[PDB]
């Protein structure tokens, strides 16, 4: 009935970008810009933060069946952005798009988009609903983050910094390919842990069984703690040599 | 099966135009493969302001989430052809692929042909009810029912089709939908007033007018402007009144649209030729107060539908093709 959006660590090393000769940091850096264009472009229009991540859903996706060297980053991030409005109900006019895209990039960088670019973003619709297979309905981890919140019972303050906190870094994964390795359920209960550790919170005190250290099981079902870790990780690596510095 | 959009429309025959739709042309087509019947909804897309029409991302979106046998489901969608080496020259179009269905059930009142038992109107009212509580069951309304949104096979199977302005419902707590919903013959007392906060009893209200028009031949309710057609309803239903309908008074246009007179409800006499278990469930399904209507469980539960095995009701002698017209 509905296909499968999720790849291995060894699919992810053999993307058609990466069958083209483009090495793993080019690529992330790509997906990093593209990621972040769409962020930018979609703020600034005043877009829903589902709409933004639906939008960087369909650009990590369109790069599992098509190459940057064939696809400039973005107009697919313009044209990913564009469908995204529509699907979830905030539609903007291609038009505006183009207008604040041209704001935000320089003159190499609105290059790619050519003579018309509009019409470069209206040809790319076609195969982006194609290569997306017309599955439009997405989940993120943005309302995941929310309901596992409600029900944790402590400080408000304590918890109202984890939820800020890991507001944050949903954020920062949208930039990684982490949405094409785990369900939005999973990244959802691992920056809720990645909050929790870097402000020395113990979440399950919070929770229904205060003694349990698997907080995480009443939520989300049969997760190792090395996937939340793994999770974390590619996370924290987002800081690590790309100068960023973390919340709070 | 699940990797839609990449199948060519050469798959398909065409054997004719059926009609005109919401964002396109719709044709009748056989499979090449499977010998199997189809409707493909056409998208164009060269033409048109904002690319792929967002109603048609709305009915692929609602679609994909309603698995059932007597809703219209779209099996697959699919692409006209794309040249050798230049998708910016390519402006072709997509295909939404459905099962072919004979009759929409307007064609089979309009023509005078047809005549429905009630063993006939028993097994459509099942069928669609239970179409219509599963939708409704995973917080879905249709927002346009009608006798041309209902299609029958030859073999008697029901399926409530045109779900383009559909929407999600919020359950757990109210919110703000859009008022001016549903052709006006089918469009129940509350939107008439003008609430948008509204349930899935507006669905159900649109099946009361269709319950009624398979005993009458024709709709029940039919006018042309909003004030006249809340007068019909009034003089069979009743005029809106806190009495039978207590949050009447809460509504924008209350005072403004008013009927004649203060009607009194007369539904048990002008359908007094009904049977007597059906005449309960058309009673239930035009209460005036949505809070009071049926609701679509309900009706599943109701005498005149409570024990209609499908299975075992044979079915109707239809016309067997149309002249083209
Ligand atoms: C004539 C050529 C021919 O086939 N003409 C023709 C046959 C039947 C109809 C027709 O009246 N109906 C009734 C309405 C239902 C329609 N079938 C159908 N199946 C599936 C779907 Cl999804 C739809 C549908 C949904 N939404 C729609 C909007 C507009 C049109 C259809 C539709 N409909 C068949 C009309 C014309 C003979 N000649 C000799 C070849």
């Amino acid at each position: 009935t509905k296909p499968c959006w999720y790849w291995d660590k060894k699919d992810l090393a053999h993307t058609p970008s990466q069958l083209e000769g483009l090495d793993p940091a080019t690529e992330a850096r790509y997906r990093r810009e593209g990621a972040r264009f769409i962020f930018d472009v979609g703020t600034r229009l005043g877009l829903h933060y589902d709409t933004l991540a639906t939008g960087i859903i369909y650009f990590h996706r369109f790069y599992m069946f098509h190459s940057f060297k064939q696809f400039p980053r973005y107009v697919t991030g313009a044209c990913c952005l564009f469908l995204a409005g529509k699907v979830e109900e905030t539609p903007k006019k291609c038009k505006d798009i183009i207008k604040t895209a041209r704001s935000l990039l320089n003159d190499v960088q609105f290059g790619q988009f050519g003579d018309d670019p509009k019409e470069e973003v209206m040809v790319l619709e076609r195969i982006l609903l194609q290569t997306i297979k017309f599955d439009l309905q997405v989940e993120h981890p943005y309302q995941f983050l929310l309901k596992y919140a409600k029900q944790l019972k402590g400080d408000k303050n304590k918890i109202q910094k984890l939820v800020q906190m890991a507001w944050t870094f949903v954020n920062d994964s949208l930039c990684t390919t982490l949405s094409l390795q785990w369900e939005p359920e999973i990244i959802a209960v691992a920056v809720m842990y990645l909050a929790g550790r870097l402000c020395k919170f113990e979440i399950q005190e919070w929770t229904s069984k205060p003694m349990y250290r698997r907080w995480w099981e009443q939520f989300v079902q049969d997760v190792p703690v090395d996937v939340l870790e793994d999770i974390c990780h590619q996370i924290l690596d987002l800081y690590s040599q790309g100068k960023q510095q973390m919340p709070h | 099966e699940s990797d839609w959009g990449k199948r060519c429309v050469d798959k398909f025959d065409i054997i004719g135009i059926i009609g005109e739709g919401t964002y396109g042309q719709v044709y009748k087509a056989k499979d090449k493969d499977t010998g199997e019947l189809v409707a493909l909804k056409k998208v164009r897309l060269d033409n048109e302001k904002e690319g792929f029409p967002i109603t048609a991302i709305r009915e692929i979106k609602i679609l994909r989430q309603l698995i059932h046998r007597s809703v219209v489901n779209m099996k697959e969608i699919v692409t006209d052809k794309q040249d050798a080496l230049d998708f910016k020259k390519d402006k072709g179009a997509f295909y939404l692929v459905f099962e072919y269905m004979d009759h929409d059930l307007m064609g089979l009142l309009e023509s005078g042909l047809v005549h429905f038992s009630e063993d006939h109107i028993k097994s459509f009212m099942k069928q669609l009810m239970e179409g219509l509580e599963y939708c409704h069951k995973k917080n879905f309304l249709h927002r346009d029912i009608k006798c041309s949104n209902i299609l029958l096979n030859n073999s008697g199977q029901i399926k409530l089709a045109d779900f383009g302005l559909a929407r999600l419902y919020n359950s757990e707590e109210s919110r703000p939908y859009t008022n001016k919903v549903i052709t006006l013959w089918y469009r129940p007392p509350e939107l008439l007033l003008g609430e948008e906060r509204y349930t899935p009893a507006i669905d159900v209200w649109s099946c009361g007018c269709i319950l009624g028009e398979l005993f009458t031949k024709k709709p029940i309710f039919q006018a042309n402007l909003e004030l006249a057609q809340l007068e019909l309803i009034s003089r069979l239903c009743g005029s809106p009144c806190p009495a039978v309908w207590p949050d009447v008074i809460k509504l924008p246009y209350f005072n403004t649209m008013k009927p004649k007179k203060q009607y009194r409800r007369r539904l048990r006499e002008e359908f007094s030729f009904i049977p007597s278990a059906a005449l309960d469930l058309l009673d239930h399904m035009l209460t005036l107060d949505p809070s009071k209507r049926c609701t679509a469980e309900q009706t599943l539960q109701s005498d005149f539908l409570k024990d209609v095995e499908l299975s075992k009701m044979a079915p109707p002698d239809l016309p067997h093709w149309q002249d083209c017209h």
